[PDB]
């Protein structure tokens, strides 16, 4: 029960860190007029383009 | 100068929201809900390192958006409270030309295009250095003069 | 019994590589997610 | 000029086809037959990606195809019903200037060259965004304003 | 009989995918006025050179 809890907690943290990185590296693109996100970044961060 | 995009977001106004390019912009340090309903209901993305909040401009009011450029030649720029002197890559105004509550106002070039938004400034004798949000090619950056206060 | 007690878990059966594989798999996901965040923070830090 | 052909349905006109360079271009969203039998019998390659149906022009008997360019400088262009303003990555027209059934008409520069073909547009308030087919030096691309509808 | 059917079906699918890929890859060139297909691309797409 404890091992399952800890392993699940670690995964939840890994996801939270990924989501933090996803926001931090993308927000500046949303703030910038035109939302000119490059194609490769859109695939990596699972985000939509300016004309989406 | 000859165009108003400065929508108030509070009964007691502390800065203004504006339309730049395809995005709605306001300083992150100023509280209140943007007026005119259509902007009031927008969700905003906040970045504490830029002191900036942005949201997508609704299509039906997109035509009222201000023109935008990242280009910043040395020289003078316009705003609703006077002229702005751009020197050494920094925007400067005469002391007293701007006050707290005047933030969120765009700085315009000679073509009427927005180059920067005022957040605050530093009062150094007869001149005040402005703390502004500005843009480079495909990126948002901020300039913060030492001792600058929020407006 | 002629022998002593099993004692505190640490002496469990071999073929327990399942524990190491699961722990390693989760630890690896954390290590990668941590690296991604660190790289983004480093880039974000340099940008002003 | 006069390089525009009607595309007709059984009971109505649905759009236009234009002769540009070596190829005849028609909007894929327009249903009907080209008024000119010489083009009506011509096979077309349909692409839903760019909303186009294109075919090679019988230049041996159709030498009236228009000239074209990939260049898109800021300024005004001639789109038959008036001038169209181009800025950034978008074409913009007066709100009352656009209409259904007008798709397929080209946008001309000041040299008489075709720059883009109109598919539709979006109502941005004081102005209407224009949805067009354009091209670069290598391949054809499409510009799609948010909320745009086929005309 | 079944093995023969399945193997033939797999080939028919592989060919169909190739034809779909060929059309999508070349469309932007054949759909564009004034465009000329790159020499290497015409060999890959198994099509006639340029516009003739």
């Amino acid at each position: 029960s404890v091992a399952s809890f800890v392993l699940l907690s670690m995964v939840g943290v890994a996801v939270g860190m990924c989501m933090c990185a996803r926001r931090r590296c993308i927000t500046p693109y949303e703030l910038t007029p035109g939302a000119t996100v490059p194609f490769l970044l859109s695939l990596i961060c699972c985000i939509r383009t300016a004309k989406a | 100068n000859d165009c108003i995009f400065e929508v108030k977001h509070e009964g007691k106004v502390t800065g203004y929201a504006c339309l730049v390019g395809d995005k709605v912009m306001k300083p992150a340090h100023v509280k209140g809900t943007i007026d005119n309903a259509d902007l009031a209901k927008l969700a905003f993305k906040r970045s504490s390192k830029y002191d900036l909040e942005c949201a997508q401009i609704p299509v039906h009011m997109k035509s009222d958006a201000s023109k935008f450029t990242h280009e910043k030649p040395e020289g003078y720029y316009n705003w609703h409270h006077g002229a702005v002197q751009y020197s050494g890559g920094r925007f400067t105004i005469p002391t007293g030309a701007g006050k707290p509550g005047d933030s969120g106002r765009p700085i315009f070039d000679n073509k009427g295009r927005v180059v920067a938004i005022v957040l605050g400034g530093a009062n150094e004798g007869a001149r005040t250095a402005l703390s502004v949000v500005t843009w480079n090619k495909d990126i948002v950056t901020k300039i913060t003069p030492e001792g600058a206060e929020e407006w | 019994a002629s022998h002593t007690t099993l004692g505190v878990q640490d002496i469990s059966a071999t073929a327990m590589s399942w524990v190491q594989k699961i722990t390693g798999g989760v630890g690896l996901v954390v290590a990668v997610a941590a690296l991604i965040l660190i790289v983004v923070l480093c880039v974000s830090f340099s940008r002003h």
